[PDB]
């Protein structure tokens, strides 16, 4: 009996969803000139590196970024000179990600350890040394971000996310519903709400301060790679190992104008938006990485790496874009 | 599973009430915002080599 | 971070413990009985480059030992230094020991040598250099000490518009590329002392005169 | 007819020589440390091409040379430092070749990018040194001048050892490297059938060592033996045939790139896209 | 040169990192590494404790075998899927493979888990070193006859022991011992187009030769990819 009424309650929000839909994206932007073409050069070359590169994140001065990789370390970067800052070992060899403060105080790593580590930058020593360890997860770390300096929301592969608080080390807040792991979040410039998407091909969307499930977003057949967040703060880009990435927003509660081609069989990795949101920037699987127009489904541009181009970033000034990729290389451009 | 079928159920029908506006409606907002914010945009409308810090 | 030293043809160390003394270049600094202060040598962190004042160049040596944390200076204050994006040189002075010896570079004058001045109100410090310290990147290399009567220099200052760590918020610095100001608020009685001023554009980093302020 | 055979050698060894090291320059797919041992062979071989076979070729089909003595000396000269250097490019690869197979786990420890570069240096040093210092202080004709006179001077650019120098030059120059590779590519041959013996029971390196060894052989050995005999034997090999003893060498210095490039898939691979 | 005084000491620091970064470099191009797989009844754990002589997600353990360093990651408490993390172990220079041969009951689920590691489009390129643990148990139980493995393996009552056995105990331990290595290489050989190889092995629950052995299988392993690299092979 419960089933019964859990399908026709389903059935009965895609109806009203359904009944929503009076024109589409395309034929609204059919009145719009197209962008063009872009043209961006590979201004630096960052090396050092010994093994594959996962994840970097820029910083909010516009001049520093960090960037992990498979050899167990992290390298602080200086984009305009080239020089190199600081390099932290790590204790864990297997790491997946990394995020830089936006007071620039503190930085953060995880992987297969089901641990996250704070590491303190600004010390009356000259030395980086690991400030706090957040553990309470089961599986390996695929995300993490911050609020503030107090606190960081982290992402696993048990099918949940977590609010912690570094103070002390205690989850304050736990966001359970998914079915499958969960590979990517993305925060918004309000830091009201983020969204997150996992395997089981669904992104939702959570309320940080009362924690519980407000959305829930489908379309996509296969599982979810990377998700982003669009600057306004009405709707999101997700990626898929599907060849494919799709528009939602979070009113009309609907897939919007997807961004799909026939010479492209490998799904995605990473994406990311303009600072005006006309351009949206997918790392593919083929070594490439390709630039479409987010309102035409056109594309604009190509990037052209020796390996798969893992993770991307966008300054928020919107001046340069970086690039790493499993040669163990990072690449600024514009 | 009495229990997680209840909550699966009450689950749906909280997310099933939210307030919803016409997709013509919320896809002008997004072409006002990229018309608005389109003079400010470096990757969109390149800068003249004097401002950006990347050159050489 | 505490590095305390006593020393003193002679030998003088300084020997440093609470900090990781392979990472900062150190310098040492002297000052007359009745005089400013003046800069004598300088050691890289790597040991890879080394400078001396052009007063005496032959009849002085530097040397580090980093496995014993020791600096050296032979005879024929000891400070900190650490460079790279955003890092404040010379914030911590030693406990000190000055060094009493029997053309082309920078000169800056400050335009008085003392005045008198009363709690609450705010006050202002003059300096002035004979060539812009404006660089082409965009700094603007100006340091303030604020040595106070009877203990070693401290940090206020530097590039003529950050403030130090553990400063409190009163002090504020300006300028233009060869007039600078310092301004302080408010007004208490920790704040008396002497004031120099310092750049370091160039290896011969010349200091200032001073300005009591009684 | 024998112009033109000697105008496509040259052609060959240019064409030859400059994909390898233009490719090896702008890939990164291939910037192996491995393969800087090959470019730098690729310009060893680039060049002789440019510079020896031209004369080589006009001195020979005019029978005479038609040129000053001032660069006589250092036309031998270069002709000896380019041969050296090559041949000891080849022993050095063969080397190479031996430590992935008969030490597989420090394969990696020892052959960097930090060893390759002392190989290198070597192969253009000991050569280059070597042969002007027997030019130029004349050490090969020390005690047999007038008989050179009389062979070549009165008519003749050819070099002249006598019993000593030739026979210490064949010594190192060609049986030491040759030598080397011989037991190194023997070693490896009997451990390749092994090992494929075995999979199958719970044939192919034969031919690729075969063509190898044999390339080598055909072209360097009836020189060197022919000019270790004479000294010996009492000058009365025809200078005829000298020419042909030394166009082999060109033709070798013209298939080797072809033989260890192009020979190998993922260079094609390379070369494909 | 246009640069200050301040942007000297920056570029004198980022060489000495540089120098630093190239010595670790040279250290970590002479190490092998290696991934351990298995299940909680094999005995990962006291493998791993001899050849070394909390919801932490990785084990690493270091030994050292004629001046060569080996590295052998194991995986503790992750979820029953695989699929995901598989992806970074794909330069690895072999994987190591347990099962508990005395049950027969859980056995069948042993078969199918080496068949999907076998299969990945990950894994291949990458060999197995297949270990047979806990023989005493299996010949203690088998011996006493309580349980037969035709009653869990009707097969077994119609096969007879390979020519190629030297058994250096026993005329019937030993069916069941070839016999289930005969299940373990029919499923390696059904495929695998000579780019990886399986080496089985008779480990027991205590012995001081497993290293020796991880040893000449790498050895073995890393030759034949630099003999096919070559065309030698
Ligand atoms: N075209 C090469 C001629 C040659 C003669 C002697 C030696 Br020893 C080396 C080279």
């Amino acid at each position: 009996q419960l089933r019964q009424e859990a399908e026709q309650l389903k059935n009965q929000i895609r109806d009203a969803r359904k009944a929503c839909a009076d024109a589409t994206l395309s034929q609204i932007t059919n009145n719009i000139d197209p962008v063009g073409r872009i043209q961006m050069r590979t201004r630096r070359t960052l090396r050092g590196h010994l093994a594959k590169i996962y994840a970097m994140h820029w910083g909010t001065d516009s001049r520093l970024l960090v960037s992990a990789s498979q050899d167990g370390k992290l390298i602080i970067w200086d984009s305009y000179t080239t020089n190199k800052v600081h390099a932290i070992p790590l204790r864990s060899s297997w790491v997946m990600t990394c995020a830089y403060a936006p007071s620039g105080n503190y930085v953060a790593c995880g992987g297969l350890d089901n641990i996250c580590s704070i590491y303190n930058l600004k010390t009356r020593e000259g030395n980086v040394r690991v400030s706090r360890e957040l553990a309470g997860h089961t599986g390996y770390l695929s995300c993490c971000r911050f609020l503030d300096d107090n606190q960081i929301v982290t992402s696993s592969g048990d099918t949940t996310c977590a609010l912690w608080d570094i103070e002390t080390g205690q989850q304050t807040t736990t966001f359970t519903g998914h079915t499958g792991d969960v590979m990517s979040l993305s925060l918004a410039p309000d830091t009201r709400l983020f969204v997150s998407g996992a395997c089981d091909a669904s992104a939702k969307l959570w309320d940080v301060r009362e924690g519980m499930c407000r959305q829930t977003f489908t379309g996509h057949e296969s599982d979810i790679n990377a998700i982003c967040f669009f600057p306004n703060g009405n709707a999101f880009a997700t990626g898929s190992d599907d060849a494919t990435c799709r528009l939602f927003d979070l009113r009309a509660d609907q897939e919007l104008m997807t961004y799909s081609h026939d010479n492209i069989i490998c799904g995605i990795t990473s994406v990311s938006f303009s600072k005006s949101g006309r351009l949206l920037l997918a790392g593919y699987d083929d070594f490439n990485c390709n630039v479409w127009d987010a309102l035409k489904a056109d594309r604009a541009g190509v990037l052209a790496h020796d390996n798969r181009v893992s993770c991307l970033g966008v300054t928020d000034d919107g001046m340069a874009v970086a690039t790493g990729s499993w040669d163990s290389f990072l690449k600024i451009w514009n | 599973s009495i229990a997680q079928a209840r909550k699966l159920v009450e689950q749906l029908k909280m997310e099933a009430n939210i307030d919803r506006i016409k997709v013509s409606k919320a896809a002008a907002d997004l072409m006002a915002y990229c018309e608005a914010h389109a003079k400010e945009d470096p990757l969109l409308t390149p800068v003249p080599a004097s401002e950006n810090p990347f050159r050489e | 971070v505490q590095l305390v030293e006593s020393g003193g043809s002679r030998k003088l160390s300084c020997s440093a413990s609470g900090f990781a003394f392979s990472s900062f270049g150190m310098h040492w600094v002297r000052q007359a009985p009745e005089k400013g202060l003046e800069w004598v040598a300088y050691i890289s962190s790597g040991s890879g480059t080394i400078y001396y004042a052009d007063t005496v160049k032959g009849r002085f040596t530097i040397s580090r030992d980093d496995p014993k944390n020791t600096l050296f200076l032979q005879m024929t204050y000891c400070v900190r230094s650490i460079y790279y994006y955003g890092s404040s040189p010379f914030d911590f002075w030693g406990q000190g020991t000055t060094l009493t010896v029997s053309s082309a570079d920078i000169v800056m004058t400050q335009a008085t040598s003392s005045v008198p001045v009363t709690p609450g109100e705010s006050v202002s410090i003059s300096c002035r250099s004979s060539k812009s310290l404006l660089h082409s990147n965009g700094n603007t290399y100006l340091y303030w000490f604020l040595q106070r009567p009877g203990q070693s220099p401290q940090l206020l200052i530097y590039r003529m518009s950050n403030l130090a760590s553990g400063v409190p918020d009163r002090f504020s610095g300006s300028g233009s590329g060869t007039a600078f100001t310092l301004t302080i608020s408010r007004l208490e009685a920790e704040d008396v002392g002497v004031y120099y001023c310092m750049q370091h554009l160039e290896y011969p980093l010349t200091f200032g005169a001073g300005t009591k302020l009684e | 007819s024998l112009y033109s055979l000697m105008s496509l050698i040259i052609l060959a060894t240019l064409v030859g020589n400059l994909i390898v090291i233009i490719s090896i320059s702008h890939f990164k797919q291939l910037h192996t440390p491995t393969n800087w041992l090959l470019h730098s062979m690729a310009i060893v071989d680039f060049l002789l091409g440019c510079l020896i076979m031209p004369c080589s070729m006009v001195r020979t089909v005019e029978r005479c040379w038609y040129f000053g003595e001032i660069l006589c000396k250092v036309h031998t000269s270069t002709d000896i430092m380019l041969s050296s250097a090559s041949i000891f490019h080849l022993a050095f690869i063969s080397i190479d070749r031996y430590c992935a197979v008969c030490d597989p786990l420090r394969y990696k420890a020892k052959i960097n990018i930090s060893t390759i570069l002392v190989m290198i240096l070597v192969s253009w040093s000991l050569p280059a040194v070597y042969a002007f210092g027997m030019i130029f202080l004349e050490l090969n004709l020390k005690g047999v001048e007038e008989l050179y006179r009389s062979q070549v001077s009165d008519l003749g650019c050819s070099p002249f050892f006598s019993k000593v120098s030739g026979v210490l030059a064949f010594m190192t120059s060609f049986y030491i490297p040759g030598s080397v590779m011989l037991f190194v590519y023997y070693r490896i041959y009997f451990i390749a059938k092994g090992q494929a013996r075995s999979i199958n029971r719970t044939t192919k390196a034969a031919k690729t060592l075969g063509i190898m060894v044999g390339v080598f052989l055909v072209c360097w050995c009836p020189f060197f033996l022919c000019t270790v005999l004479d000294p010996f034997l009492g000058y009365v090999i025809p200078p005829s045939l000298n020419d042909a003893l030394y166009w082999f060498g060109y033709l070798n210095s013209a298939l080797n790139p072809m033989v260890y490039a192009f020979f190998y898939p993922w260079f094609r691979r390379a070369l494909k896209m | 040169c246009t640069l200050s005084a301040e942007d000297k000491a920056a570029v004198e620091r980022s060489k000495m990192i540089e120098k630093q970064l190239q010595k670790d470099k040279q250290v970590y191009r002479a190490t092998h590494r290696l991934l351990l797989l298995g299940a909680d009844n094999s005995g990962k754990s006291t493998i791993v404790k001899q050849m070394r002589i909390k919801t932490s997600g990785i084990f690493e353990t270091k030994f050292q075998v004629d001046k060569v360093n080996f590295h052998m990651f194991d995986v503790g408490a992750q979820r029953d899927e695989r699929r995901k993390w598989i992806q970074c172990f794909n330069d690895v220079t072999a994987i190591i493979f347990v099962v508990d041969s005395s049950d027969y009951n859980r056995l069948q689920e042993a078969l199918n888990d080496f068949k999907s590691i076998w299969n990945n489009r990950w894994l291949r390129t990458i060999s197995v070193i297949l270990f047979l643990n806990k023989q005493d148990l299996l010949a203690e139980k088998v011996l006493a006859g309580k349980s037969k493995i035709e009653d869990y393996f009707p097969e077994f009552a119609r096969y007879t022991t390979p020519e190629d056995a030297t058994p250096e105990e026993d005329p019937r331990v030993t069916r069941a011992k070839y016999f289930i290595r005969d299940e373990f290489l029919r499923i390696s050989t059904a495929s695998g187009d000579g780019r990886h190889y399986c080496y089985p092995h008779f480990t027991c629950s205590v012995d001081t030769e497993n290293a020796r052995r991880i040893f000449n299988d790498c050895r073995d392993i890393i030759q034949r990819m630099h003999l096919r690299q070559y065309e030698l092979l």
